[PDB]
Protein backbone atom coordinates (compact mmCIF):
# COMPACT_ATOMS: atom_id res chain seq x y z
CA UNK A 1 0.00 0.00 0.00
CA UNK A 2 1.08 3.71 0.82
CA UNK A 3 4.80 4.66 1.06
CA UNK A 4 6.45 4.63 4.35
CA UNK A 5 8.24 8.28 5.40
CA UNK A 6 11.48 7.13 4.22
CA UNK A 7 10.39 5.52 1.23
CA UNK A 8 9.09 8.62 0.24
CA UNK A 9 12.58 10.57 0.58
CA UNK A 10 14.26 8.18 -2.06
CA UNK A 11 11.05 7.81 -4.32
CA UNK A 12 11.25 11.62 -4.97
CA UNK A 13 14.74 11.02 -7.13
CA UNK B 1 -13.82 -13.53 -21.31
CA UNK B 2 -12.82 -10.59 -19.71
CA UNK B 3 -9.77 -11.37 -18.00
CA UNK B 4 -8.74 -12.96 -21.01
CA UNK B 5 -8.07 -9.36 -21.97
CA UNK B 6 -5.42 -8.80 -19.44
CA UNK B 7 -1.93 -10.16 -19.07
CA UNK B 8 -2.50 -12.95 -16.63
CA UNK B 9 0.60 -13.58 -14.86
CA UNK B 10 2.81 -10.41 -15.72
CA UNK B 11 3.53 -9.76 -11.91
CA UNK B 12 4.68 -12.36 -11.45
CA UNK B 13 6.55 -12.08 -14.26
CA UNK B 14 7.84 -9.35 -13.80
CA UNK B 15 8.86 -9.73 -9.92
CA UNK B 16 9.81 -13.55 -9.39
CA UNK B 17 11.65 -13.62 -13.21
CA UNK B 18 12.67 -10.08 -13.62
CA UNK B 19 11.12 -10.24 -16.94
CA UNK B 20 11.17 -6.70 -18.45
CA UNK B 21 10.38 -6.66 -22.11
CA UNK B 22 6.80 -7.78 -21.77
CA UNK B 23 4.51 -5.46 -22.66
CA UNK B 24 1.50 -6.90 -20.48
CA UNK B 25 -1.50 -5.53 -20.36
CA UNK B 26 -3.17 -4.40 -17.10
CA UNK B 27 -6.15 -2.87 -15.51
CA UNK B 28 -5.56 0.23 -13.08
CA UNK B 29 -7.92 -0.79 -10.07
CA UNK B 30 -6.50 2.44 -7.91
CA UNK B 31 -4.34 5.82 -8.44
CA UNK B 32 -3.21 7.46 -5.23
CA UNK B 33 -1.27 11.11 -5.37
CA UNK B 34 1.59 10.80 -2.89
CA UNK B 35 3.75 13.09 -1.35
CA UNK B 36 5.52 17.83 -7.80
CA UNK B 37 2.65 15.28 -7.39
CA UNK B 38 3.96 11.92 -7.99
CA UNK B 39 0.84 8.40 -8.66
CA UNK B 40 1.19 5.74 -7.14
CA UNK B 41 -1.05 2.82 -8.85
CA UNK B 42 -2.64 -0.48 -7.96
CA UNK B 43 -2.66 -2.40 -10.81
CA UNK B 44 -3.94 -5.52 -11.56
CA UNK B 45 -3.25 -8.43 -14.57
CA UNK B 46 -6.60 -10.24 -13.78
CA UNK B 47 -4.62 -12.82 -11.24
CA UNK B 48 -2.95 -10.48 -9.27
CA UNK B 49 -2.64 -6.99 -8.15
CA UNK B 50 0.74 -5.19 -7.30
CA UNK B 51 0.31 -2.40 -5.26
CA UNK B 52 3.70 -0.73 -5.57
CA UNK B 53 3.56 0.82 -9.56
CA UNK B 54 4.98 4.40 -9.75
CA UNK B 55 3.99 6.58 -12.35
CA UNK B 56 6.89 7.97 -14.12
CA UNK B 57 6.48 12.30 -13.98
CA UNK B 58 6.28 12.21 -17.33
CA UNK B 59 2.88 10.14 -17.75
CA UNK B 60 1.32 12.57 -15.11
CA UNK B 61 -0.96 14.52 -17.58
CA UNK B 62 -2.48 11.22 -18.45
CA UNK B 63 -3.83 11.38 -14.70
CA UNK B 64 -4.43 15.16 -14.73
CA UNK B 65 -6.64 14.86 -18.00
CA UNK B 66 -8.23 11.77 -16.40
CA UNK B 67 -7.64 9.55 -19.23
CA UNK B 68 -5.98 7.00 -16.80
CA UNK B 69 -8.65 6.22 -13.83
CA UNK B 70 -9.85 3.20 -12.21
CA UNK B 71 -10.28 0.55 -14.08
CA UNK B 72 -9.07 1.50 -17.35
CA UNK B 73 -7.26 -0.86 -19.21
CA UNK B 74 -3.54 -0.12 -20.32
CA UNK B 75 -0.76 -1.28 -21.80
CA UNK B 76 2.83 -0.77 -20.35
CA UNK B 77 5.38 -0.55 -22.91
CA UNK B 78 8.35 0.77 -20.88
CA UNK B 79 9.23 0.11 -17.13
CA UNK B 80 11.84 -0.31 -14.76
CA UNK B 81 11.99 -2.20 -11.62
CA UNK B 82 14.11 -0.55 -8.82
CA UNK B 83 14.81 -1.31 -4.58
CA UNK B 84 13.91 0.68 -2.22
CA UNK B 85 16.50 1.03 0.85
CA UNK B 86 14.07 -1.31 3.10
CA UNK B 87 14.17 -3.96 0.19
CA UNK B 88 10.53 -2.39 -0.99
CA UNK B 89 10.40 -3.05 -4.88
CA UNK B 90 8.55 -0.54 -6.76
CA UNK B 91 7.56 -0.81 -10.69
CA UNK B 92 8.25 2.35 -12.59
CA UNK B 93 5.81 2.98 -15.85
CA UNK B 94 7.55 4.95 -18.11
CA UNK B 95 5.43 4.70 -21.74
CA UNK B 96 2.19 2.81 -21.70
CA UNK B 97 -1.47 3.50 -23.82
CA UNK B 98 -4.87 3.68 -22.50
CA UNK B 99 -6.84 1.08 -24.28
CA UNK B 100 -10.28 0.99 -22.72
CA UNK B 101 -11.33 4.02 -20.44
CA UNK B 102 -12.51 3.36 -17.08
CA UNK B 103 -16.17 4.09 -18.81
CA UNK B 104 -15.72 1.34 -21.80
CA UNK B 105 -14.84 -0.91 -19.04
CA UNK B 106 -17.38 -0.22 -16.13
CA UNK B 107 -16.11 -2.68 -13.69
CA UNK B 108 -12.62 -4.15 -11.79
CA UNK B 109 -12.53 -7.35 -14.20
CA UNK B 110 -12.39 -10.87 -12.47
CA UNK B 111 -10.97 -10.94 -8.82
CA UNK B 112 -7.50 -10.81 -8.62
CA UNK B 113 -5.63 -11.12 -5.24
CA UNK B 114 -2.70 -9.15 -3.71
CA UNK B 115 0.99 -10.55 -4.88
CA UNK B 116 3.56 -11.16 -1.69
CA UNK B 117 4.58 -7.80 -1.50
Amino acid sequence: GDFTADDLEELDT
Amino acid sequence: SMVGQLSEGAIAAIMQKGDTNIKPILQVINIRPITPPRYRLLMSDGLNTLSSFMLATQLNPLVEEEQLSSNCVCQIHRFIVNTLKDGRRVVILMELEVLKSAEAVGVKIGNPVPYNE
